[PDB]
């Protein structure tokens, strides 16, 4: 998303899955779970 | 009104009719206006006959 | 041209509001004097705001109440940091001896106060609003200083320009259709003026008046070839679509208004001819 | 297309209707015998502008007259009803 | 002496206390009669907020010299 | 629109891996140029048939439609495809907005012409404005 | 195609006689017409309410 | 119903695999996906034989819930992507996501 | 002239009569209209933008007429507020005490009518502290109104974004679309309908300084830019008419006024289109 | 630590401003908005953000919704 049109960093979860911060931000506005393990998402590390 | 369609019995084909929202809105509004005018012109006459206290004994 | 002046579309509003307030309070238009403040960035004099000033009339002359000026200056200096005294404004006609008399008192505060005249009754060649500066003449003997008119620019920020654009787009005992048609009239007048100027240039360059430019004449030919604008059959159908849509809306609004009127008539008929 | 590239004309090609729609075209050379055409076209434009302005002024006057008539009728009705209310309080 | 306290909205309240009267009794009387909390009121004289200094001695109060009552104004 | 004749020199200087085909006989260069030509023709055409779209793109009749539909469903270009008529529509103008744009262009032309007249004969322009105001 | 259309997944209809699928690149801003229809219905109801009050 | 237990990561593998299987049989693919992911995580943490069986089931559940997000994008499942018993499944996902009928059918027919 | 010269003529007899009657003590839903002058609006916008992302606020001058609050001027209090909170500790009070007297000296007869306050980036609404302050100011200064202006939203959207609100008194016992636009105290206050007015001389100089945007109006072409707004007005008017006929068994007058306003704006757009067609399309055949 | 106090104050101010901007939010949305706003100066720590949220809840700046405990409302 920043590639096609623009700081991009990593955003880890309690499962330590490390998606893009912007990608997980866009994902969280529709789904409340982690994309990979399908568990409740909680932010951790940045 | 369960199915919005039209039967063509020559070639035996069931076509689907598409209601033109613009045209049906216009015709419904015009019919409502005509009904309004008729109702109002009847109400005016009723007011005229009640003001004169006209009734059949 | 000596010093350049930049004006904001707030000082004029303040002056107009002050003048109308005094006119309404006294019942007739009166002469008002106020103080112009702003920034002094060297060569540019940016008038940003203004406040009403207290003046007393003695015989026929006017004296600015200096103590009120000092109190209001100490009062506003804690709200507008980078805004100091710039000059004074007055509503009226031409610069008269009364104006120069008031300037003779204002000039003891700053080195060169400005003057901003607002004339709502202008029907002559000079602009209704004007800016003046006192010039010390070199004439020997009793040298009466002159009042030189200085031009002003139309510098405006994006935000304030958008604000006045919004306040101008909106409308509203004047009739609404009259105001809308006057708004259209103001723009058609400008378009007509531009087209008439171009037509006069073409007519003059035709025979002998102005040395004609081939480029300008060709651009005028293109402008003439630009009409009619979108005379296609497709446009002529969408235009009548819009006309019929607005006509249906007008019919429904008329029906609603007649419904309200007949409701009122029925109510009054029932409260007069109440029969049980 | 190659004429559109030279920017003399700007437009689009409609193959379905077999049409070329032109939004803008440059002004070709004008000789000293058809300037009267420019004068006539600009005069017609000015006449149309004058007629539109006159019609707008006439409609503004008519709307103001209608508004003033409505206000006068409302105030006259108000005066009559308060007069009848005053004489009814005997 | 007769103070003519006024709010910025134009509401005027007339109060008649003695030129030499203990502040506590007048304070208790106003809070018991009109119930005005002291937490939001501010009394301004000549553009200066009044503090706990000497009163009715340095000030030349004459028939209610416009004592301004201002309420608390906070927002966000 | 880039014809192939001006790309023969460009294809020679490409690095070898950039010269690889796409398992259909067409290399990378004459697929990017095909997409570029089709996108640029989307701006010069209101609509175009498959045969004509392939005539100016050298792709015969069918892969033209395939590439046109592939540039859509990705947002790379606007337009739809009527396969019954074999026509790609790129952009439709809704008459009234076009009327607005043409009126704005006419007013801009008037303003530019007046500016040119003022900058050409300033004294005449000043005297003409003075006479007009009267 | 029938299954996908019945599931609201595909916005289109099928020409059985021509063996076609016509998509639904339609339905522009017609909310104005629905608003006008609601206005007309409310006006009719208000008509019947006001006219039939007493006379 | 138990929420206060600290069991071996083989018990949590068995019961989570059972839950994933029952969710798959009933048709709740969304719950089967997370159940199989938890079972595979526990089996990978401790164990070996019953490891590349819950990964296949997790792949199938992910493909049965409209796909999106590669199962072999997490830390746990990535090393086993090239496993001989998981190569068919990762190829099936690579064909399923970024959909292409030819590759999917070829992988099906070959395996 | 004359009739349009009104609202600027300030009389003290009517003000004293409405302030002594105190009719708002009985009807809590009294004030429904807020008529703000152009000068007050402009000063509010410039002051709000001057503070940037820090909150700034000030006072208002004006009067009351019937059920309408008229705003004729704006203040500028010397308050140094944080990015989300303004306090007005000790200098604002003395400043507003002195400014009223200074304005009395020059001829400003309008008294304090309310307070305006900036919300830099959080819409226009009354928070808990705003509600508390406004309700206190209403309880002790009965004619009052709280105006909130968003500078950043106004600049971003290109439209003036401000609102006027009045709180209900404590203990006023009498859907889901009023919880995100407003705060949790949304039921503790109500929004007055806000309208703007200008004077004859102000509009005279505004039309005089209107010489660059004639192209914008000659191709403005409403009924397309305000199509969504018009259909929104229409489907709100249908519900208003439904409420009016339910009352029938004056809401009907208000519904008729709204219908007239929407229809008049539509016919104004059509008049613009007709004028443009006459100007540009009936020339050169 | 001066930097720790500065970061805590910045986070509290950002949380208050965001809560005024939205007037209602979820925990994940609040954390995401706080991170996106304060990434200009430093990388926030989720523990510090949660501590600031708790200390603002205690200070009656924001409140937890009765229906759901993961939703915050500005008061
Ligand atoms: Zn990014
Ligand atoms: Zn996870």
């Amino acid at each position: 998303e920043c590639q096609a049109n623009q700081e991009c960093t990593v955003a880890w979860g309690v499962c330590n899955h490390a998606f893009h911060f912007h990608c997980i931000s866009r994902w969280l506005k529709t789904r409340q779970v982690c994309p990979l393990d399908n568990r409740e998402w909680e932010f951790q590390k940045y | 009104g369960l199915i919005s369609a039209r039967v063509d019995s020559h070639s035996k084909i069931l076509y689907a009719r598409d209601v033109d929202q613009r045209s049906t809105t216009f015709e419904k509004s015009l019919l409502m206006g005509k009904e309004f005018q008729r109702r109002a012109k009847a109400m005016m006459l009723r007011a005229a006959v009640l003001r004169n206290q006209i009734h059949v004994k | 041209g000596s010093v350049s002046v930049a004006l904001h579309p707030l000082v004029i509003l303040n002056i107009s509001d002050h003048w109308i307030r005094m006119r309404s309070q006294e019942g007739r238009p009166v002469q008002v004097i106020g103080a112009l403040i702003g920034k002094q960035e060297g060569r540019n004099i940016e008038v940003m705001n203004s406040f009403e000033l207290l003046s007393h009339t003695v015989e026929e002359k006017i004296i600015i109440d200096k103590e009120y000026y000092y109190t209001k200056e100490e009062q506003f200096k804690q709200v507008f940091k980078e805004l100091e005294f710039l000059g004074w404004y007055t509503t009226g006609g031409p610069p008269d001896p009364s104006d120069i008399h008031v300037h003779k008192q204002v000039c003891e505060i700053i080195e060169s106060p400005l003057f901003l005249k607002l004339n709502p009754m202008t029907k002559h060649t000079d602009l209704p609003v004007s800016v003046f500066e006192s010039v010390i003449d070199i004439i020997n003997g009793e040298a009466t200083m002159l009042f030189a008119e200085l031009t002003y620019t139309l510098a405006t920020e994006e935000a304030e320009r958008i604000g006045v654009d919004h306040v101008a787009r909106m409308t509203a005992e004047n009739s609404t259709v009259a105001e809308h048609l006057i708004a259209q009239h103001s723009a058609i007048k400008m378009l007509h003026s531009r087209v008439k100027l171009i037509l006069e240039y073409v007519k003059a360059s035709e025979a002998g008046e102005v040395p004609f430019n081939h480029e300008i004449l060709r651009e005028a030919y293109a402008l003439c070839h630009c009409l009619p604008v979108l005379s296609t059959d497709k446009f002529k159908t969408d235009f009548y679509d819009q006309c019929n849509d607005v006509g249906l809306m007008a019919y429904l609004g008329t029906i609603t208004k007649t419904c309200n009127t007949m409701n009122q008539f029925v109510n009054k008929f029932n409260v007069l001819y109440d029969r049980q | 297309i190659e004429a559109v590239y030279t920017d003399i004309i700007q437009g689009k090609l409609d193959q379905r209707n077999q049409l070329l729609e032109v939004d803008f075209c440059i002004g070709r050379d004008i000789r000293k015998k058809d300037i009267n055409n420019i004068v006539k076209t600009l005069h017609e434009w000015c006449d149309g502008c004058e007629a539109v302005l006159l019609g707008i002024e006439q409609q503004v006057l008519r709307a103001n007259q209608y508004k003033e008539n409505h206000n006068r009728t409302q105030q006259q009705v108000e005066a009559e009803v308060t007069n009848i209310k005053k004489t009814l309080k005997a | 002496m007769l103070i003519k306290v006024k709010t910025l909205t134009g509401k005027e309240i007339e109060i008649d206390i003695e030129p030499t009267d203990k502040v506590e009794r007048i304070k208790e009387r106003v809070e018991e009669k009109e119930g005005i909390p002291p937490q939001q009121q501010r009394l301004i004289y000549s553009g200066k907020q009044m503090n706990d200094e000497k009163t009715a001695a340095d000030y030349k109060i004459l028939g209610g010299s416009v004592l301004h009552l201002v309420l608390a104004l906070r927002g966000g | 629109i880039i014809r192939g004749n001006q790309l023969q020199e460009f294809a020679a200087m490409l690095m070898p891996h950039q010269k690889a085909t796409t398992a259909d006989g067409s290399s990378i260069l004459d697929r990017a140029v095909i997409e570029h030509n089709l996108l640029s023709a989307s701006k010069l055409y209101n609509n175009i048939t498959f045969e004509e779209l392939g005539a100016l793109l050298e792709i015969p009749a069918a892969k033209a439609e395939k590439i046109a539909s592939q540039m859509i469903t990705e947002g790379r270009m606007n337009g739809f495809i009527d396969q019954i008529d074999g026509i790609v529509h790129f952009e439709t103008r809704e008459a009234l907005p076009t009327w607005d744009k043409q009126i704005q262009s006419l007013c801009f032309q008037v303003n530019n012409l007046l500016e040119k007249i003022s900058q050409t004969a300033p004294e005449w322009t000043a005297q003409a404005m003075e006479a007009q105001m009267a | 195609l029938v299954q996908c259309i019945l599931d609201n997944t595909i916005h289109g209809r099928i020409d059985q006689v021509n063996q076609l699928l016509e998509l639904d690149h339609q339905k522009r801003g017609g909310a104005r017409y629905t608003a006008l229809d609601k206005w007309t219905n409310q006006l009719n109801s208000l008509n019947q309410a006001v006219v039939s009050k007493l006379a | 119903h138990i929420k206060s237990a600290i069991p071996h990561p083989l018990i949590m593998g068995v019961i989570r695999e059972c839950g994933g299987k029952m969710h798959l049989r009933e048709g709740e693919f969304e719950k089967a996906h997370t159940d199989f992911f938890e079972a595979f995580k526990n089996y990978d943490e401790s164990g070996s034989p019953r490891r590349t069986t819950c990964l296949k089931y997790l792949v199938l559940a992910n493909m049965l819930m409209k796909s999106g997000i590669n199962p072999f994008d997490s830390q746990e499942a990535k090393p086993y992507k090239n496993d001989p018993e998981i190569l068919a499944m990762t190829n099936l996902v690579s064909a399923y996501q970024n959909n292409d009928i030819t590759e999917f059918e070829k992988i099906l027919k070959t395996n | 002239a004359q009739s349009i010269d009104e609202i600027y003529k300030y009389d003290k007899k009517q003000q004293q009569e409405i302030l002594a009657a105190k009719p708002w003590t009985k009807d809590h839903h009294y004030f429904k209209y807020c008529k703000i002058s152009a000068l007050a609006l402009l000063k509010m916008v410039m002051h709000a933008r001057s503070g940037g992302n820090l909150a700034v606020m000030g006072l208002m001058l004006g009067k009351v007429d019937g059920e309408t609050m008229i705003i004729m001027d704006s203040f500028a209090l010397p308050v140094e507020g944080t990015e989300t909170r303004v306090n007005a500790q000790a200098a604002a009070y003395e400043y507003m005490a002195a400014y009223i007297e200074n304005a009395k000296q020059v001829g400003r007869l309008e008294n304090a009518i309310g307070w305006y306050h900036s919300h830099p980036g959080y819409g226009c609404w009354l928070s808990g502290i705003n509600v508390s302050t406004q309700m206190l100011n209403q309880q002790f200064q009965e004619p009052f109104v709280a105006v909130v202006i968003d500078p950043t939203r106004t600049i971003s959207a290109g439209k003036v974004n401000l609102g006027a609100f009045r709180t209900y008194p404590k203990g006023y016992k009498p859907p889901l679309n009023k919880i995100e636009d407003f705060g949790v105290h949304c039921k503790q206050y109500y929004a007055l309908e806000v309208s703007y007015f200008k004077s004859s001389l102000d509009r005279k100089l505004l039309e005089l300084l209107w010489n660059k945007y004639w192209v914008n109006t000659l191709s403005s072409s409403s009924l397309l830019t305000n199509a969504d707004y018009t259909t929104g007005q229409v489907f709100d008017l249908s519900e208003k008419l439904e409420q009016s006929e339910a009352q029938l068994g004056d809401k009907l007058a208000k519904a008729t006024r709204d219908s007239c306003k929407t229809t008049i704006e539509a016919i104004h757009g059509l008049m613009s289109q007709v004028i443009k067609d006459k100007l540009f399309n009936q020339i050169n055949i | 630590s001066a930097v720790d106090e500065d970061r805590k104050m910045y986070l509290q101010a950002a949380i208050v401003r965001i809560m005024k901007a939205r007037k209602v939010l979820r925990h994940n949305a609040l954390i995401q908005e706080v991170i996106s706003q304060s990434r200009a100066r430093f990388n926030p720590s989720i523990s510090m953000i949660k501590k600031c949220i708790e200390v603002l809840i205690d200070k009656q700046y924001i409140e937890r919704s009765q229906a759901s405990a993961d939703e915050y409302s500005y008061v």
